[PDB]
């Protein structure tokens, strides 16, 4: 709750949406060879794991074509970020990555 | 007394339960009352077989496996599908998008709710059929697994010539269980926008483009069985 709320409120700000809007979540479970990228999925000894992945959806983030999500490893947090317009997966945090 | 497996009646029929198998069932429905009666379990009691009672066994034509219910009150009972007042969630959008680039008389519906599918004979049948509110996969561990795996393996054994479409790797851990010498099996990414971006290093084809809505169509017919109308969502 906390963490999608920082999510929320980074994105919101970054993309200048409105505040009040609900947000809900659709989990999947899947490995992260098919969501992060390559090279940090080989480097980060998560190939063949399965992430717990949070994807967050609204009217404007619909509007917007973003995906805000967030990755965790059992209980470990791998990843906060979100798809943007180009279908580029921008991090806000990557585990043990500095500037991703 | 088989009444209460919540299941239509030609379902009961065409699975043939032991009595231990349905002591079983039984007993993981008593959990969820009881799981019920002090915390909130997604979907509703009389929704956990919906699937079963949108269609007969005899009508099954594609199975769609889904993971474990929405986890915010989105669940109907079938795998992906929403209620006609809920915004369409990013995977079932991108399955939407899948359709209406690939299926010519397609368009995008505005609402998910997946029913029409179902009476079709499309299975979306959920691996974990309950879940806890807010909590996703917080029934992992319940049981739910022996009983879906029973499902698919009693469609693979019993019926043929059915398209089983498995979408990233919870789905496909599946494919042991379906005969590939007697129905289709279609296998692709999941279609979560999250595992749509390059630069991964994935071992199926991408879901945008995988197309396997009107293969599964072309498979029908090749079988002499009635395809599936993609565009009735509305």
């Amino acid at each position: 709750m906390t963490l999608e709320l920082q999510l929320k409120h980074y994105i919101t700000n970054l993309f200048n949406l409105p505040k009040d809007e609900k947000w809900e979540c659709e989990s999947i479970e899947e490995i992260a060879d098919d969501i992060l990228p390559d090279q940090y999925v080989r480097l980060g000894a998560l190939s063949n794991k399965i992430l717990q992945t949070y994807t967050y959806y609204s009217d404007t983030l619909h509007e917007s074509n973003i995906y805000p999500f967030i990755l965790y490893y059992q209980k470990q947090l791998i990843a906060i970020g979100y798809i943007d317009e180009n279908h580029d997966m921008d991090f806000l945090y990557l585990h043990n990555t500095i500037m991703p | 007394d088989d009444r209460d497996l919540l299941l239509a009646p030609k379902w009961i029929s065409f699975l043939s339960l032991s009595s231990f198998l349905k002591q079983k069932l039984l007993s993981l429905l008593r959990q969820i009352r009881e799981l019920r009666l002090t915390t909130t379990v997604y979907p509703p009691q009389d929704k956990l077989m919906w699937w079963s009672h949108c269609c007969d066994p005899e009508d099954i034509k594609v199975v769609i496996l889904g993971q474990d219910p929405y986890h915010k009150g989105q669940a109907t009972g079938l795998a992906f599908s929403v209620d006609p007042q809920c915004q369409v969630p990013p995977s079932l959008r991108s399955i939407f998008r899948e359709l209406e680039a690939s299926v010519p008389n397609f368009s995008t519906p505005s609402h998910g709710c997946l029913d029409s599918w179902a009476r079709q004979g499309v299975l979306l049948l959920n691996t974990v059929l309950t879940v806890e509110k807010g909590r996703a996969g917080s029934h992992e561990g319940l049981g739910w697994d022996w009983f879906t795996s029973f499902i698919i393996s009693s469609i693979s054994s019993k019926l043929e010539h059915c398209v089983f479409l498995l979408w990233g790797r919870k789905a496909i851990d599946r494919t042991p269980l379906i005969n590939a010498q007697k129905h289709l099996v279609l296998t692709a990414q999941h279609p979560s926008p999250l595992a749509s971006l390059g630069g991964r290093h994935s071992r199926w084809p991408r879901f945008q483009g995988c197309n396997h809505f009107n293969l599964a169509n072309d498979y029908l017919t090749r079988h002499r069985r009635e395809t599936v109308d993609w565009g009735l969502l509305e």
